[PDB]
């Protein structure tokens, strides 16, 4: 009993965490575009908004995310290679032990 | 009679009911920290949990601010020579991309986020192997680091 509700408080505290960060980077995307398009993204001859504009900052915004997926992926390689070698010092020294 | 043997181990050492009685109150003793224990499990979990729907919900209400003002320029956005606004279609081939790479990103950060405690974790659990063995493990090099001295 006392495991199982630790880890339901790990998990309850990891998803806290998560969803605090993605609060962070949600407003943070929410400022980078209201700067982008509601200042520099509407059309002044017309009044309407640009289409293109709209168009450039979305696949812009998309790359860059996918720019820190890519990090986050070498970041989780280095961290494949740290938790191999963990793990093997770990067995290694209960085995001694 | 009908799971473990009939035999009966009478010719052992004569255990002390006083034995047994000091066993009976430790069974009540870990059955009352038993429910303790899960008490103080479930209020902060439960605290967890309203904390979480809170955060979810600010960020929910943050996210759907940010979403309507980003369809409201949208459909505002007319390209600027023909004046055509956005296709329905592209604005939403956007939203699909860009929620799904917030989404990406957002397990991304989970998974980074567990795995780096579970480091901190293990250079703890390194560290703390530090006990010397058996048995005796820091007495024994503390009076053998006596003898160091």
């Amino acid at each position: 009993g006392r495991i199982k509700s630790d880890q339901i408080l790990e998990t309850l505290r990891a998803i806290l965490e998560e969803t605090d960060m993605a609060i962070t980077e949600i407003r943070k995307d929410a400022f980078d575009f209201q700067r982008e398009i509601l200042v520099g993204g509407e059309n002044s001859r017309t009044g309407k908004i640009e289409a293109e504009k709209i168009i450039k900052f979305f696949e812009e915004k998309e790359r860059q995310k996918d720019a820190l997926i890519a990090k986050y992926s070498s970041k989780r390689t280095n961290l494949e290679r740290q938790i191999l070698k963990t793990n093997n010092q770990i067995q290694k020294k209960e085995e001694m032990g | 009679n009908k799971n473990d043997g009939f035999v009966d181990r009478s010719n052992e050492t004569a255990m002390n009911e006083h034995k047994y009685l000091n066993t009976l109150a430790h069974v009540h003793q870990i059955r009352l920290d038993l429910k303790q224990t899960q008490t103080r499990y479930n209020q902060m979990s439960q605290e967890l949990q309203k904390k979480l729907e809170q955060k979810q919900k600010k960020c929910n209400e943050i996210k759907y601010a940010f979403l309507e003002l980003k369809r409201e320029v949208a459909k505002k956005a007319a390209n600027s020579r023909t004046d055509k606004p956005i296709p329905e279609q592209q604005i939403n081939e956007w939203e699909k991309a860009e929620l799904q790479k917030s989404k990406e990103l957002q397990e991304l950060r989970l998974q980074i986020l567990r795995l780096r405690n579970a480091y901190v974790k293990n250079q703890k659990i390194l560290k703390k192997k530090e006990e010397l063995a058996e048995g005796l493990h820091l007495i024994d090099f503390e009076q053998l680091k006596i003898e160091n001295q």
